[PDB]
RNA sequence: GCUAAACCUAGCCCCAAACCCACUCCACCUUACUACCAGACAACCUUAGCCAAACCAUUUACCCAAAUAAAGUAUAGGCGAUA
RNA sequence: GCUACCUAAGAACAGCUAAAAGAGCACACCCGUCUAUGUAGCAAAAUAGUGGGAAGAUUUAUAGGUAGAGGCGACAAACCUA
RNA sequence: CCUCCGCAUAAGCCUGCGUCAGAUCACACUGACAAUUAACAGCCCAAUAUCUACAAUCAACCAACAAGUCAUUAUUACCCUCACUGUCAACCCAACACAGGCAUGCUCAUAAGGAAAGGUUAAAAAAAGUAAAAGGAACUCGGCAAAUCUUACCCC
């Protein structure tokens, strides 16, 4: 029953998710959606009155490029400054003993701030603000093995990408910053690039008394 | 294996302490002070070893005389046994008679 | 050898040893005739338990209570708050006899009393 | 015959032989208890 | 009855039973004797309930709901004992002038140590008492050497404690 | 722990020598 | 506690501390500066500035004081990263974790300049020890931390076993020259006519 | 224990380096190595 | 009756031994083995007599008591610490009190059936297991 | 590359200085750690021997009231060892 | 607390012969002749078989006594905690 | 299939195969939670004087010797109760889950209590038995051992 508690600098989820619209990639209620947004944007500017949502998208692109470049050199200290504690393990854990070679070629269309939502005050005295940003860029990726062999992707070839990246800043904290929290992958998303090796899915390992019932 | 695997902690010494810087001062107090004190009165130590050398048997005989009265029991006994052993060694054993 | 580090209880030793040692409960009578035990009521402790109907003191105190400075009661305080009014109110009236302090409370001897303070003859 | 079974325990004997009251009953036994308190033993007698 | 050994049935399994502050010694000094007697029995019944609950918590391998209740009831009755003992001590010191309730004497022993012999209660006098005259309140002359050796050991331990004190002080002044 | 510095220094130069003949430099 | 006990982040008696410091642990002692109670500037809830290491020149609120090692735990700062809930091959959730700082690594701040100051203790006209700055000269009060017991006075409603403040403070004691036994016997009306005879005390 | 030998390792290796091509425990155990190294010299 | 106090000697023809504030504290304990319906089990101090448990239960709790029996339960000295010194579990007195007037007692059931934890659970539920067809490829890069 | 190996700190030693230690409650000389009964008793005596005398038999230094010096002198002693 | 001897107050001894037994056969029980095994063993003196005794100067449980310049001994210079 | 065991008491020991949870010859270990309840046994008794020759052995007959284990009265004093303690176990003394030592009552003949073989093969040597033609002490220091069941005589 100590008076010290864990000082969490992020949350564990997404505040009122932007269900990605079907046709947003195929094609090259709005007042309420953009109403919830403006109400919240004003809350963020209550906590810091120098924010421009017209200024966020370029900052978000810079944070994206520099975070993913940390994944190339393994600069975990810069990563902890450009990405949240919720986003750190599911960006580093699967690359720990692998070599990731990522690059940013260009941006197909400019990035749009597409959703802004804010939490209530009763999160331990801390108030968070979460902004969704759509991105459509062109990136390269080549994930190598522990032994330097290719597993995924091609070295030079750029491929198109659509991601709905959700950034978060803890507004009550005096030195809070805008960092990458999660990203929404649409349920209608195109299937990803096939891997470079064959995979065997095992069937049911049956105990001797058991019988294979298909 | 009986050797350190790392370097020991560094041993920094102030050669200019007050104690080092003033070592030896007043050691000529008699010849430079009209012989009113002696450097043997400058020596600070046990009360049975101020201005006297002795060997071990002489040192043990001397301590039992000046302070054997005000002396703990086990340590007095041990002194008596030590004087007995050193008497036997110095008076009866050796190569030179 | 035997265990000389644990506590010597009445569970150890032969029959006579086990029956002659006890566990520290005080005696409530004596033994006579054919090892026959006579319990003496006055040697049995009587629990003087008061009536608790209409009592306003509960086991805990409310936290909204003012803090009070600790003051251990002294014999000086007991004299100043128990017999000093009588002595002052009898001196100002002028009837203090310096030989009869028995009326002010003084107990010359503690003998003949039921609850003697020295040597103490009463339980807690 | 076979040896080693020389301790035949008896509490009455162990308390009559090496107990506190016998120890205090002789002055030499008093010095046995004094010697053990000086050594700092946790079992001065039996 | 035994329902007073147990808690209120609505509190059973309530994972936390709130409480109140333990009785402060000054407040118990404000109350009178008879009320302190009655409060002693109220607190006694509460302590029996809390001890019953703690033993059953141990039996069922579950945490006791709030052990601070047991700690605070023990503090409350310690304060009540303190108040009543202070009142008796004040009256005894006033009336008899004796500062202890039980008689006793500073005496020597068979080992040469000076002890506070607390007196026992007897029906016959001491010269006729068998067991009392078997006990020796005097040290015969073979105890003085062990007394000197005991003093010397105490001196050897004190000198050690104080040299380490000074060694530790110099190590602190070496770091800072 | 033995007192001194010289044998420890010699042992460290011996350790540095073997590390070189183990992972030789380019 | 055993001698040369190593104080840490866990309270001395918790499960983590019982794992860290078993009954047989004998480690090298930590040398700690002897800072007295009459000269401990840091309290709990005070806003301090970290001066050393990452998070240098940064102001926060201290959430723990460990006097036995001259440690303050500033809320949210001097942070490292640790996982929690590592039960199965589940990674757990990465949380920020605060490492303690020394009293020469934190400095109190004056409530207007909001810059590191130096406080010297000085009694006031009411005798209240007060933290007086050295650059400037104002008074930094002891910050109000909730309570050690956990009882907040404003939301205190007395329960069925709590005595009312009124009854608790009702003075019933008339100071007399009789004993509780004598008074309780008179009050309850027990009658005793048999006299306690003299017992030989030795 | 004032004045202990701190370089005995280097003394043992000064003897032992001349035994590393011997066969058996005499190539590594000093008490047997010395006897065989004096003989080799 | 009381603990750790000198008792005033009684000489025949003397006053009743009265205690006013007793420091005897007992625990009602669930019986380990099956007992009759009139039996209530207590853990009492070593210096408490069955005559005094009867008087205690009939004076402070107003429980009519028909019989009291006591035994001394030994605590184990077998357990040893890290110094090979034996740790003593204590000794206590058990008492079996048989109630009066046909009364009956059964031991009741006193135990009938976090933002950090919700954060942990939400992250655990959001983290899906790795797909077998993904081969071991990191699953974050949208590429 | 296993077993291992390394480690500075607990503390300690010699001095100086300075006169050291005993009533929470309760229990404790009986079979100590035992609430509670007709007794009684009571302390004081030269150490010796190993060893040295190349055996051993008289003999063979053991703090006794601050240093030093007189002085290993006078003396003692199988006039030997030694003191 | 073993053992030697003693004190106090105890206990055990089937069946058969003859009826008188420090009598014979013979259990339990006490001892330990001879052989084999064992020899860092199950055992710092045991096991299996074979034996001596088994109403007697017997065997044995409990408490006590005598202590080292000694004790105690149906003298083996035995035994007095391997 | 064995039972030369067993079940109690005494002495000794002091939680030492009860329940739950947990590890790493084969699965009585660690921590926790429980339990042995008095009627059996222990723990006894006011004084002073005084009394107490006649065994036991089925106690009869009978014979003893070594000559034995059980008893009061008078006169004062005397109101009260069922306290306290032991009670478990696969257990003690032998450094050990030791083929040893260990009092008494019952069963001694079982209603109690237990298992000689981890699996195979079926060499030597060795251990423990069983059978053996003809002979029958020729063996050996000696009929030791074994088998029979057996005469007479020296010395001490
Ligand atoms: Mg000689
Ligand atoms: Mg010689
Ligand atoms: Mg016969
Ligand atoms: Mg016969
Ligand atoms: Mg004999
Ligand atoms: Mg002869
Ligand atoms: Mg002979
Ligand atoms: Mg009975
Ligand atoms: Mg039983
Ligand atoms: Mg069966
Ligand atoms: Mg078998
Ligand atoms: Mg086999
Ligand atoms: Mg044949
Ligand atoms: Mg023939
Ligand atoms: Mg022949
Ligand atoms: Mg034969």
């Amino acid at each position: 029953k100590s008076d010290r508690s864990i000082h969490l600098a992020c949350t564990a989820g997404i505040f009122d998710a932007y269900v990605p619209p079907e046709g947003d990639a195929r094609i090259s209620e709005r007042m309420k959606k953009t109403m919830a947004s403006q109400v919240s944007i004003r809350r963020i500017k209550d906590y810091d009155a120098n924010f421009k949502i017209k200024d966020f998208p370029e900052k978000a692109k810079d944070i994206f490029i520099e975070a993913h470049l940390c994944l190339n050199n393994s600069d975990h200290d810069r990563l902890h400054t450009l990405v949240t504690e919720h986003c750190f393990p599911d960006m580093t854990w699967d690359i720990k003993y692998k070599t990731v070679r990522w690059s940013f070629v260009e941006s197909l269309e400019p990035s749009h701030v597409v959703q802004v939502r804010c939490s209530s005050m009763m999160n331990q005295g801390n108030v968070y603000g979460q902004i969704t940003v759509r991105m459509h860029t062109r990136q390269t990726l080549a994930i190598y093995d522990r032994f330097g062999r290719l597993m995924y992707g091609q070295e030079d070839v750029p491929k198109d990408v659509l991601e709905y990246v959700v950034f978060e800043k803890q507004l009550t904290n005096p030195y809070g910053s805008w960092r990458m929290h999660t990203k929404i992958v649409p349920p209608w998303a195109p299937p990803k690039q096939p891997i470079l090796k064959t995979v065997m899915i095992p069937g049911p390992q049956l105990k001797p008394e058991e019988e294979y019932e298909e | 294996i009986g050797i350190r695997l790392t370097l020991p902690p560094p041993k920094v010494v102030d050669r200019w302490n007050e104690k080092r810087a003033m070592f030896g001062v007043y050691d000529n107090i008699g010849i430079l002070g009209n012989f009113e004190k002696h450097p043997k009165e400058l020596i600070r130590g046990p009360i049975w070893l101020r201005g006297w050398k002795g060997n071990e048997l002489q040192r043990c005989i001397r301590k039992r005389k000046m302070v054997g009265s005000r002396m703990f029991a086990d340590d007095l006994h041990n002194l008596n046994k030590r004087i007995r052993y050193l008497y036997k060694h110095f008076n009866r054993h050796g190569k030179f008679r | 050898g035997a265990d000389r580090m644990s506590k010597w209880t009445s569970k150890r030793g032969p029959r006579s040893f086990r029956g002659r040692k006890g566990r520290g409960a005080k005696g409530i009578g004596f033994l006579t005739s054919g090892w026959r035990f006579v319990q003496i009521k006055e040697m049995v402790p009587e629990f003087v338990v008061p009536d608790l109907t209409g009592f306003k003191l509960k086991p805990y105190v409310s936290y909204l209570a003012p803090e009070s400075e600790e003051t251990p009661l002294t014999a000086a305080q007991l004299f100043s708050e128990a017999v000093a009014p009588a002595i002052e109110k009898d001196f100002k009236d002028g009837t203090f006899d310096p030989d009869n302090l028995e009326k002010y409370g003084f107990e010359p001897t503690q003998e003949g009393k039921l609850f003697q303070l020295y040597p103490r003859n009463f339980l807690r | 015959k076979a040896r080693g079974n020389e301790y035949q325990p008896s509490n009455i004997k162990r308390k009559n032989k090496h107990g506190w009251v016998r120890r205090l009953s002789t002055p030499a036994g008093v010095q046995v208890i004094l010697r053990r308190m000086l050594k700092g033993r946790k079992s001065l007698s039996h | 009855g035994l329902e007073e050994f147990f808690d209120d049935p609505k509190n059973w399994g309530q994972e936390k039973v709130k409480s109140g502050a333990a009785w402060t010694c000054q407040q118990l000094r404000n109350k009178s004797n008879e009320d302190l007697h009655k409060l002693w029995y109220v607190l006694l019944k509460e302590r029996n309930m809390l001890l019953t609950l703690e033993q059953e918590a141990k039996r069922q391998r579950l945490p006791m709901p709030s052990p601070e209740r047991l700690d605070k009831v023990v503090d409350s009755m310690d304060a009540l004992d303190k108040v009543v003992q202070e009142r008796e001590d004040a009256l005894r010191l006033l009336q008899t002038g004796q500062e202890r309730a039980r008689p006793g004497a500073w005496r020597r022993d068979i080992f040469g140590r000076i002890i506070w012999h607390k007196f026992k209660q007897w029906v016959i006098p001491w010269h006729l008492n068998k067991r009392y005259n078997r006990k020796r309140f005097f040290a015969l002359p073979y105890v003085d050497h062990f007394l000197r050796l005991e003093r010397e050991k105490r001196a050897r331990i004190k000198a050690r404690k104080e040299n380490l004190e000074r060694k530790k002080a110099k190590i602190l002044l070496k770091k800072f | 722990v033995k007192k001194g510095f010289r044998a420890a220094f010699r042992f460290q130069k011996e350790l540095e020598r073997q590390r070189l003949l183990r992972c030789p430099p380019p | 506690l055993p001698p040369h006990y190593r104080y840490g982040m866990s309270p001395p008696g918790s499960v983590a501390d019982k794992r860290k410091n078993p009954p047989w642990i004998r480690r090298r002692p930590v040398v700690v500066e002897p800072i007295s109670d009459e000269d401990w500037y840091l309290f709990c809830g005070d806003t301090v500035e970290i001066l050393e290491g990452k998070d240098a020149g940064k102001q926060g609120k201290v959430v723990q004081v460990i006097r036995q090692r001259n440690w303050v735990v500033v809320g949210g700062l001097n942070t490292h990263y640790r996982y929690i809930g590592k039960t199965m091959d589940y990674r757990g959730t990465m949380i920020p974790s605060e490492a303690p700082l020394l009293h020469r690594q934190v400095k109190l701040v004056d409530p207007m300049d909001r810059k590191p100051t130096e406080i010297e203790w000085r009694f006031t006209e009411a005798g209240e020890r007060v933290r007086v700055s050295t650059r400037s000269g104002r008074i930094i009060p002891k910050p109000e931390f909730p309570r050690a017991d956990g009882i907040v006075p404003e939301t205190w409603i007395d329960g069925p076993k709590d005595t009312s403040v009124e009854d608790a403070l009702e003075r019933t004691y008339v100071p007399c020259l009789k004993t509780l036994q004598e008074e309780v016997m008179e009050a309850m009306g027990i009658k005793e006519t048999r006299k306690y005879k003299k017992v030989y005390w030795y | 224990l004032r004045n202990r030998v701190t370089d005995r390792y280097f003394r043992i290796q000064e003897v032992l380096k001349h035994a590393r091509h011997f066969r058996g425990r005499k190539n590594r155990c000093y008490r047997l190595a010395v006897r065989t190294v004096i003989r080799a010299f | 009756m009381a603990r750790n106090v000198v008792y005033p000697l009684y000489r025949l023809g003397g006053p009743q031994l009265r205690v006013f504030r007793t420091n005897f504290f007992i625990q009602l304990v669930r019986p380990g083995v099956a007992q009759p319906e009139d039996t209530v089990q207590f853990r009492i101090p070593m210096e408490m007599t069955r005559v005094d448990l009867r008087n205690y239960l009939e004076g402070i709790y107003n429980v009519p008591v028909a019989a009291v029996r006591t035994r001394v339960q030994h605590g184990s000295n077998k357990r040893r610490d890290h110094r090979n010194v034996r740790i003593k579990k204590p000794d206590y007195k058990v008492a079996y009190v048989q109630l009066a007037h046909g009364q009956t007692f059964t031991f009741p059931d006193l135990f009938p059936e976090d933002d950090l934890y919700s954060m942990l659970e939400e992250e655990r539920q959001q983290r899906q297991s790795s797909d077998p067809r993904r081969g071991g490829v990191p699953s974050w890069f949208g590429l």
